């Protein structure tokens, strides 16, 4: 059930990322508190938010009644544990125990991973580990978990769960930088279509394009947004990024440069990314640019510039620092303003890395065979 | 070393520096900032004026030496400005079409001095030079023109398969 | 020509297309290719190298 | 001292005798391998 | 082994030196307002 | 042509060479037959590269 | 009581292997080395160089020194018999009461291994007997009734110089492997207090004693020595590598090569060098051995690459940071981003702000040249950039505020040769062009015939090393 607590984690990235009101952290982490004895919300508003303006008893009360909720927990823990259960006493002890502070933390982890017996023992287990990591931005916990499920969880799974875990993996993969296996891992679009995983869907299709109009090369690009309309038939609901992937066929850089900034803020206001999004689009900017110069040479940016908006001096200090950033192997100027269509590699390039490599691991197993003898 | 403390230390340094510098050095340079290091940068106009003059030599300007010039007699480096001068100019006579297109009488007003002697008369007299009409060119194709890369490289072949010989 | 329907360079700054392609290079790709297999394989070999020794 | 030393130096390049020891051990497996 | 005289002595981490290779330039509007300066 | 072909198989035998810890009989020792023939070809490629500018003029 | 136990077997591994076996390994052997237990007591040095080495606390005080130096005697077969007393003395550390003969006995201890009996020939034994007890004794240099002991003692292993001289036999293959060591840690308690005036006549005559007769890992390591110690003071005799390049051995001990290989790089990068100081710095930085040793690389990269930094095309250098260095390069890092920074306020600024660490450093050479690095790298930015640039746009880009020192800038960069970019001499206005269709077929198979001419070298360098 971590869609709703996937929510809690956005409002805890609304806690960190912006500071403009933080009563606003505080005021959805009281409303999460003053009911399902969420705490752990009240002391993360403690700590980050306002200090409780008005929370010392209001939800110490519910502090208390979570203190007797883990107590309880912790004694029906020994109750059945006096009958026999098949690691079933420590499995409804890590379930009810994975709401108040870490002490819920200390007594769910710390009494499943022992005796965690079966797939589902670990299945509901890695689950909910993906979710006490992405409550704040983990890495740690969203897939160290993974590794004991590589361990324990699936051994052959179901043809359901196991692609859950796989699109858990592919979640991280796009809150990181690894713009690829996330779309790799969400290409299942016949295995998640509604769980206590997916916090939505639609948000689904939004961590989906933010790593596919990246990953898709104009092939798979049309291959899974276009080809793929599995994924259509509910991206119908959000069409803003998905004209801009319209676009990403046809090249259409004034909207490519309208939804840039549009994509550019909600990046900026949207969880996993605060201190990385940097690259994204800039990125999208250069790889545009590789393919519009590639049309042909005798080209001009102020031609483009229209498209680019009034984009000459923008694109100047733009590409200087692209070039700068060693990207794009291409011919402009501004008394000149130039295009080019260049950089083959089978001109020295697929000849070079033949030594940029046979003798960098020439050298490599050189001193190797070195100390060998000396 | 435990000496009393030198009345013409600071400029003896500078003297050797500029005497270095006019004779271009390379790395005697960086042993003159290695062996007295800490009195250059606090202090020691003799040393804090050539170095960062240095500076500005290297870095693009001939006129920081009129600027400096300004006061540098400093006890007798007229001689070590006189050579300075003549650093300026035969590394003029280099660096004057390194790569250029042309230049005209008032760059060499400008990057040259004394507006003409015969000593600009004698360079164009002297060097192998063009002078054109008010206007100059190194050569009519500047680069002396610059078709077998075959068979030197054949013979490479020969002693190469060579020594891919007598050896498994 | 994004999508190799077309293959060769149009011009507005002289209003003058050219089409080329002649991509095809079997010694590279495939002997360069090998050689990058055989980088892997020497990488792989170097841990029974540093095992052997120690 | 002034002219003893470097013969035996030169018994101590019979390294490249051993070198012969193991080029001899080479033509023996290929001698035994072409008798094969 | 250090036998010599020197004993004297990924979230964004991977994104980082991109990072620091983005921190000269706009760090993240005048892109956006640029469009109405013309 | 058949170089780059060919090659490409007996460099699997590094693959199979991967018997680290104690896995190897006879290594499979057919890494050479090609090296050789590889020798012959571009030893040839040279020789008649000399021959061009040696016998043309 | 229960732990000097363990020092009283590895001291009893070590010279059993060392007196015993290496005298065996000298009697008759050592056809190129065949003395393994040199390199194996090399090995125990380093051992005892993680460890305490025996007897510097150990819960007492002074108990294998005293005992352990009396009665080798290389006699009749039974001293193993002697072994036995060596062995059987052990009840005195457990049982008996321990006492201090230690750093102020040792002065007739040296003397007991001559004095008992006419021992033995070789030399190795008595490197021993001035090496493996005075060895533990120079790593605690808290300058109190200590130091004076180390100084003595390898005033002792002087007189090893004088009993490696003229003692009658290769067994400069076992002395000079310790000697490196030792004549390191010489330097070492010898700078401790002062720099060395006279012992550097004796390096230089050691220097001289090993030249051809035993020339093994005698000449590398001393002149090891001699760099560091011309560069720990007045930069006056590299003039005299300039001269006298002798340097070029079977480089042996692998790692001595890379670090001394090291130590020139800063030579070259002090005299003046960018192309070949950097690649020698890049041999000895892929000749970094391994990190077994914790830390050591990381300082002496950070001098490492300073000439890297004055390239100018280096980015952010983030993959080698300790994070134990990172307090120590809060002035490095900010420094390496001042490198991607053309900012002059912030490029005086970080001067400024950590010119107390550049002293650390010492090295003025980075700053006498770094400005002139980021107008370099300014020009190769911006001039692989554009074909045809305005100076004007470059120059009052980087607040250069007129035409003639844009002039002077591109002038000098032609004199050093980066780019075509000329001048359309009416008032400057540069008029240039980038340099591709330059060439890329005959000049790739200029450079493979050094490629596989290398290839081949190391072809038959393996043949050479598959003979051993």
């Amino acid at each position: 059930p971590k869609n709703p607590d996937l929510r809690i984690a956005q409002l805890r990235f609304l806690l960190s990322l912006p500071e403009h009101r933080g009563d606003a952290a505080v005021r959805d982490e009281l409303m999460a508190a003053v009911r399902d004895n969420n705490m752990a919300p009240y002391y993360e508003a403690l700590c980050k938010s306002l200090d409780w303006q008005i929370d010392v008893d209001l939800l110490n009360k519910m502090k208390k009644a979570n203190e007797d909720e883990l107590k309880r927990l912790d004694e029906e823990l020994e109750d059945a544990e006096k009958n026999l259960g098949e690691s079933e006493i420590r499995d409804a002890m890590m379930a009810k125990a994975e709401i108040g502070d870490k002490e819920g933390a200390l007594t769910a982890f710390r009494k499943t991973y022992d005796k965690t017996v079966a797939l589902g023992h670990r299945l509901d287990i890695v689950f909910y580990l993906l979710r006490i990591g992405l409550f704040y931005m983990d890495n740690d916990l969203i897939t160290r978990n993974t590794e004991k499920a590589k361990s324990l969880i699936e051994e052959g799974g179901d043809w359901d769960r196991r692609n859950r875990l796989k699109v858990y993996q592919g979640l991280y993969c796009v809150a990181i930088r690894d713009f690829k296996q996330a779309a790799e891992l969400f290409l299942d679009t016949v295995s998640t279509f509604t769980s206590y995983e997916l916090m939505d869907y639609k948000t689904f299709v939004t961590y989906t394009v933010y790593v596919s109009m990246i990953a898709l090369e104009r092939p798979d690009l049309r291959e899974k947004v276009i080809k793929g309309a599995e994924i259509l038939e509910v991206l119908h609901s959000l069409p803003a990024v998905r004209q801009y992937l319209f676009s990403l066929y046809e090249c259409r850089y004034s909207v490519f440069f309208q939804s840039l900034a549009v994509v550019e803020q909600e990046m900026k206001k949207d969880w996993l990314f605060a201190p990385h999004y940097r690259y994204y689009v800039r990125e999208m900017r250069i790889h545009a640019y590789s393919q519009l110069l590639e049309s042909y040479r005798s080209l001009t940016l102020g031609y483009m510039a229209e498209a680019f908006g009034v984009g000459v001096e923008f694109i100047d200090q733009e590409l200087s620092r692209f070039i700068a950033a060693g990207r794009l192997h291409c011919k402009i100027d501004k008394v000149n303003e130039i295009v080019e269509t260049n950089r083959p590699d089978s001109k020295n390039w697929q000849y070079q890395e033949t030594i940029k490599k046979g003798d960098l691991l020439l050298n490599r197993v050189q001193k190797l065979s070195r100390v060998i003898n000396m | 070393e435990q000496l009393p403390e030198s009345a013409y230390m600071h400029q003896l340094l500078g003297l050797n520096l500029l005497f270095l510098l006019s004779q271009n050095r390379v790395a005697e340079f960086h042993t003159e900032l290695e062996r007295l290091p800490a009195k250059d940068i606090q202090t020691n106009v003799y040393i804090k004026h050539p170095v960062s003059l240095e500076q500005y030599l290297m870095e693009g300007s001939y006129n920081k030496v009129f600027l400096a010039k300004g006061n540098i007699p400093a006890e007798s480096y007229t001689f070590f400005i006189d050579i300075l001068l003549d650093t300026i100019r035969d590394e003029i006579a280099g660096c004057i079409e390194k790569a250029y297109e042309k230049i005209l009488f008032t760059e060499a007003t400008r990057i040259l001095f004394f507006n003409t002697p015969k000593k600009m008369t004698d360079y164009a007299k002297k060097r192998g030079w063009v002078l054109g009409p008010n206007n100059y060119y190194s050569f009519a194709s500047q680069q002396q023109k610059p078709t077998i890369p075959s068979t030197e490289l054949a013979k490479q072949v020969i002693e190469y398969a060579r020594q891919l010989e007598m050896i498994v | 020509i994004l999508d190799k329907k077309f293959h060769g360079i149009l011009d507005q700054g002289e209003g003058v297309l050219i089409i080329f392609d002649e991509p095809p290079v079997d010694k590279t790709y495939e002997a360069a290719l090998e050689t990058i297999q055989n980088m892997s394989k020497v990488v792989d070999s170097l841990y029974n190298k540093a095992k052997k020794l120690t | 001292y002034l002219s003893k030393i470097e013969e035996l130096q030169l018994i101590v390049n019979d390294k490249s005798q051993n070198l012969r020891r193991l080029q001899a051990q080479r033509n023996e497996l290929n001698a035994k391998v072409r008798l094969l | 082994m250090s036998e010599k005289k020197q004993p004297v002595d990924e979230d964004n981490w991977d994104d980082d030196n991109v990072e620091d290779d983005f921190s000269n330039q706009l760090r993240a509007e005048k892109h956006g307002y640029k469009m109405e300066t013309s | 042509n058949y170089n780059k072909a060919v090659e490409e198989e007996d460099k699997m035998t590094p693959e199979q060479l991967a018997i680290k810890n104690v896995g190897k009989q006879d290594p499979k020792r057919h890494l050479e037959e090609h090296v050789d023939v590889l020798m012959t070809s571009n030893i040839v490629q040279c020789l008649a590269a000399m021959l061009d500018t040696v016998v043309f003029k | 009581p229960p732990p000097p136990p363990a020092p009283q077997d590895v001291e009893m591994k070590e010279e059993a292997a060392t007196g015993g076996g290496s005298t065996g390994e000298a009697d008759g052997k050592t056809a190129a080395a065949a003395a393994e237990h040199s390199q194996r007591e090399l090995d125990t040095v380093t051992l005892e160089d993680i460890k305490e080495h025996v007897k510097q606390l150990e819960k007492a005080v002074s108990g294998k020194e005293p005992r352990f130096v009396l009665r080798a005697l290389r006699m009749l077969p039974s001293t193993s018999r002697r072994l036995n007393h060596y062995v059987l003395y052990k009840a005195v550390q457990g049982f008996f009461t321990s006492n201090n003969a230690t750093r102020d006995f040792l002065l007739p201890f040296l003397e007991e291994p001559m004095d008992t009996e006419a021992d033995l020939q070789f030399r190795p034994r008595t490197g021993k007997a001035a090496s493996t007890p005075l060895l533990p004794e120079v790593e605690a240099y808290l300058q109190l009734l200590v130091v004076i002991f180390m100084m003595n003692s390898k005033r002792y292993k002087e007189a090893q110089k004088i009993s490696d001289d003229l003692m009658q036999t290769q067994n400069r293959r076992a002395l000079d492997l310790v000697a490196a060591k030792c004549y390191y840690y010489h330097a070492r308690v010898y700078e401790f207090l002062d720099k060395l005036d006279v012992v550097r006549s004796f390096l230089h005559a050691r220097l001289r004693t090993a030249t051809l007769r035993h020339d093994a890992d005698g000449q590398a390591t001393l002149l090891n020595l001699l760099l560091r110690n011309y560069l720990h003071y007045s930069l006056y005799d590299q003039a005299e590598k300039l001269v006298s390049k002798s340097v070029f051995p079977e480089q042996a001990n692998n790692n001595e090569w890379a670090r001394y290989l090291y130590y020139t790089g800063r030579i070259k990068a002090i005299q003046l060098e960018y192309s070949e100081a950097r690649r020698t710095m890049t041999n000895a930085l892929r000749k970094a051995p391994q990190h077994t040793a914790v830390g050591f690389k990381q300082t002496v990269h950070k001098l490492l690459i300073v000439v890297e930094l004055l390239l100018g095309e280096i980015p952010d250098r983030l993959q080698f940071r300790q994070p134990s260095l990172k307090r120590s390069l809060m002035p490095y890092f900010l420094l390496t981003q001042a490198v991607r920074t053309g900012n002059l306020a912030k490029f005086n600024q970080v001067l400024d702000q950590f010119g107390e660490k550049f002293q650390a450093d010492g090295t003025y050479t980075l700053i006498i040249r770094l400005r002139h690095n980021v107008i370099k790298t300014g020009v190769r930015m911006i001039s692989l950039s554009y074909s045809r640039i305005s100076l004007a746009d470059i120059a009052q880009k980087l607040q250069l505020d007129s035409p003639e020192d844009a002039e002077f800038i591109v002038a000098k960069a032609i004199r050093d040769g980066v780019i075509e970019a000329s001048i359309n001499h009416e008032k400057g206005y540069v008029q240039s062009k980038e340099m591709i269709d330059i060439y890329s077929t005959r000049e790739p198979q200029l450079a493979f015939h050094q490629r596989i001419s290398f290839c081949l070298d190391i072809h038959n360098m393996s043949v050479k090393a598959m003979r051993f």
